[PDB]
């Protein structure tokens, strides 16, 4: 039962919580009770789904005291603890690949113009892959394992944990229009809980905790 | 169908420094001269040539010092013309024309050479505001919620511009001068390697893929 | 004054020379660097990172469907050549993409097969490795003789097979050939009334610390 | 060895970021390169009592070690 | 509308030596040659170019050793003509014409180069009688209460004159030769910084301002 | 005699190069300097005012 | 800077000169050598046969 | 001096000190509220802000 600040979340950790590139997040004039777990809206993992993605600073611009500080303060610097729970019975099957892409430049298909502020900055709602196979990046899903990756296998491994440090080429950056990380949950193998489709949902639960958070300018 | 018995070697060849860090022909612009314009302007970016663009886009962040080597070439329809290569950093007005006041500056570094001389070199140090070049940027240059501000362009990532002027532009002969630019990174430090790209390119300002098909990379068996 | 002599190869531009050219800014200090996470010193460190492979690279497979092999209701399941330039399963992998920048390569591999079925479902596969030269197996009897492992879903979720050091080069053009890895249905796929009859297997490949890339050339991918 | 040869003078292979090259002019001293010991095989074999390929066909030439190739030099 | 997170640096860039002390194109004189005159005469002063003039006028007193680099340029309507750059110190008669006895002197230093050769350099040491150059002078050159003596000209501040002669003046071809002069101070020591100037210039001999208006510098809100 | 090799970027005029060019006056002594008040070493000292 | 003087016989190609020319591959490692039998150091060893 | 010197430099960063001097009589008295709004925040319009 994990708990940061006031909020708590019940976990099912059974293996070492791997830190992204083995660096535990830390903060180093700038600087405090907003370091708490935010559980995003549950997402339906249908058999015909493609894949979801949340931009963490974008995802937390409007959520509680963290959102209030980001709207008030001109800068930020924050690590992210991402907990993903695919909730299903022993009967269900499939594989979720959780990839924390650094600087995931969204790429439209068969257009000249780039993605606008609307298509990129979903916020708390999160986005959906048009082409999961190409990560909407020109890359391959086969090559997506270079990034901090984990597997939710509906057999054995029913939850994933990612610990993202401050990945940016500046000590601090802006949350309003920059996205250091992109947490992408992609179904590698389609959900096949063949119970006559009594409940095809098998919803995914995302929980983001901004750790070692500091800001500049009150 | 093969005869390969490869003995074990060292890791010298597979260094990032030896991979990214060597000269590559990025710019091959030509200019006619006949009976005011046709000066050389070039934005410093690794995205112009597809091969080096993919090789650089293998990594997220990387620092280097850039050796820019300019090779002149004269193509008459050889006189030893004087060439001036001026490296204008970001935030300085670009030369409006060949006969522009910006050339006669006391702040913009430049080199004077001639055709018969060895090709010119400059080493521009790690120039960006940001503590490392970002090949990809999941943000916006400005704060305006308008199409005027382009997506995925860090304005700190600009390395400045290089402007070459043929001082002896007005000559008795009609010809073409072709400038070759060679870019060589030095002391390369790389962080957060990216997934190698598969599909072709559209433009330097954007990462759109058109399409080895977009639904299948490998030629199906 | 001091004598000097302009040797042949002077006044030439070697495109791979390394010398300290005259600084454009003499006393300018670059922006101080700090600890950016995920430091990499060589591409040999990149190939260490495992990557998913297109085992099901048939024309009927479109998009992410190419990355998973179907298994359901004692026939051959799949075959994979170890050639990393024969536009096989290995082409898309970090191994393939990085190695196609190098003409000469040699080293051992580790292949991880992960099962994507239900918790209740159970079965057996026989995964055999045929060294180079030998014809790829066609029947269980050939598979049961070669260096193989009986992968069980019931006990072990994912299996790892270590392929000993292999080599190949493109260098007239006759290409190259290296050993195969094959999977045969040891038994039926046991699934209760609840779990789906269909199941998927996903492939993963990485290079051990013994891998080496020697001669750098342009990749013909683009 | 193993790189596509320049198809013509105006070929993309010249504008490569992987193939080493030298730029000189006529009046300049003659150009030099020092290519290190380049072969896959640990020594050049002047004679080879074998075959390049495995095919029992006239297509595969006799007494040619494909590792012995030192590469090609292309002047434009 | 901006993305600026600038990390703390050293004070190397903001040194006075690195500010004033680097090459600047001060003189760009041209000379026709066709079927006795058109020799190059130039007074050594920092006041010819407005930018470097303001940068120098930021300080009252400053000592330096001057690197004068001459870049030749030939413009035919290229032959390797011989150029002689003679640095005549203050108090020596200026070359009356191209064919003048002053060129054949045993006291005036000079350099012989040609067009195809690298551009010529001299380093004139700190030359003034006075122990430092005064950009501003609140006095008179002479004692006469007459308009003949100019206001605010220290006659010790003169650095001497540079005279370039094209030895191969008489040639079969009609052309123009353009001389570029680059001035680089060295070991700069500065005292008593002045208020930065705002308004434009009229002449090198005087500090008159004509007029961003003379009653308001900043564009009014 | 001693070998030497003219590297690329030789016979070029870098406008920001720093080298000890041949002295116009070899043994001439500049006018000795004395303590002029108001010494400044950097423009970062000027902005302090 | 440092003076130098182009001696006669400079800018010539001696066909029997021995100097360390600029390496085509700067940090490339040639294939390691092992003990090949029948080492020969001179043709004076060949005539012994 | 800050503006004039800094306009010679593209990249700049550092803290400032602003001194406000009153030019009224000795007898005259009053109060002002001087507020600093960090970057991004809209400039204040009322005493409460």
């Amino acid at each position: 039962q994990l708990k940061l600040g006031n909020s708590s979340i019940v976990t099912q950790e059974a293996a070492n919580i791997c830190c992204a590139y083995g660096e535990w997040p830390t903060y180093l004039k700038p600087t405090t009770s907003t370091d708490r777990f935010y559980t995003l809206k549950s997402k339906k993992w249908e058999s015909n789904s493609t894949g979801w993605w949340w931009k963490l600073p974008d995802a937390l611009n409007q959520i509680g005291m963290f959102g209030q500080n980001v709207q008030y303060h001109y800068l930020y610097r924050s690590g992210f603890l991402c907990h993903v729970q695919c909730n299903a019975t022993k009967f269900h099957q499939g594989t979720l690949l959780i990839v924390a892409i650094p600087e995931h430049q969204i790429g439209k298909k068969g257009t000249g113009t780039s993605a606008s502020f609307a298509e990129v900055m979903k916020g708390a709602e999160g986005g959906v892959f048009e082409q999961p196979y190409l990560l909407d990046d020109g890359t391959s899903l086969a090559c997506a394992l270079v990034y901090p990756h984990q597997w939710i296998n509906l057999r054995t491994n029913n939850s994933a944990t990612i610990v993202l440090p401050w990945m940016n080429s500046a000590p601090m950056d802006f949350a309003l229009r920059h996205n250091n990380w992109t947490l992408a949950v992609i179904p590698v193998c389609p959900l096949a809980g063949g119970t006559g489709n009594t409940n095809t949902y098998v919803p995914i639960t995302i929980s983001i905790a901004p750790m070692c958070a500091e800001y500049n300018g009150l | 169908q093969t005869r390969t018995v490869i003995n074990m070697h060292g890791t010298a060849e597979c260094l990032v420094e030896n991979f990214l860090g060597r000269s590559a022909l990025v710019c091959m612009r030509s200019f006619e001269y006949k009976n005011q314009k046709n000066f050389f302007i070039w934005t410093l970016n690794t995205r112009e040539l597809v091969q080096i663009r993919r090789k650089m886009e293998l990594f997220t962040y990387l620092r280097f010092d850039t050796e820019i080597t300019i090779v002149p070439t004269l193509r008459l329809f050889l006189p030893n013309l004087t060439l001036q290569a001026m490296y204008v950093p970001t935030g300085a007005r670009k030369p409006s024309s060949q006969d522009s006041f910006e050339w006669q500056s006391a702040c913009n570094p430049s080199v004077f050479f001639k055709i018969n001389d060895p090709p010119a070199r400059l080493t521009i140090p790690f120039m960006s505001i940001n503590s490392a070049y970002a090949n990809f940027y999941d943000g916006f240059a400005g704060f305006e919620k308008k199409a005027t501000v382009l997506y995925g362009i860090n304005p700190a990532n600009t390395m400045g511009n290089l402007c070459l002027r043929v001082v002896n532009s007005y000559q008795p002969v009609q010809y073409t001068l072709t400038v070759r630019v060679y870019m060589k990174p030095k002391h390369i430090k790389a962080w957060a390697p990216r997934a190698p790209r598969t599909m072709p390119y559209t433009n330097i300002l954007n990462n759109n893929y058109a399409g080895n098909a977009p639904t299948a990379i490998v030629s199906h068996r | 004054g001091v004598p000097t002599c302009l040797l042949p190869g002077s006044n030439q531009f070697l495109t791979t020379d390394d010398h300290s050219s005259a600084p454009a800014f003499p006393d300018f200090s670059p922006t101080p660097e700090m600890h950016i996470p995920g430091q990499v010193h060589s591409m040999l460190e990149i190939v260490q990172i495992e990557s998913m492979m297109e085992i099901n690279n048939v024309n009927d497979a479109s998009g992410v469907e190419r990355l998973r092999v179907q298994i359901s209701a004692d026939q051959l399941l799949f075959n994979i050549p170890l050639d990393i330039q024969l536009e096989g399963p290995l082409r898309n992998t970090l191994l393939g993409n990085i190695s196609r920048y190098y003409t000469h390569w040699s080293g051992s591999l580790e292949m991880t097969f992960m099962f994507c079925g239900s918790f209740m479902t159970t079965g057996k596969l026989i995964i055999c490795y045929t060294p180079p030269g030998g014809s790829s197996p066609t029947d269980r009897m050939q598979a049961m003789l070669a260096t193989h492992v009986v992968w069980d879903f019931g006990l072990q979720s994912s299996i790892t097979i270590i392929i000993p050091w292999i080599s190949g080069s493109h260098y007239k053009a006759i290409n190259a050939n290296v050993g195969y890895v094959t999977c045969f249905m040891q038994t039926n796929l046991v699934a209760p009334v609840g779990a789906a009859d269909q199941c998927y297997i996903v492939g993963m490949v990485a290079a051990k610390k013994d891998f080496n890339l020697r001669l750098m050339r342009d990749s013909p991918d683009i």
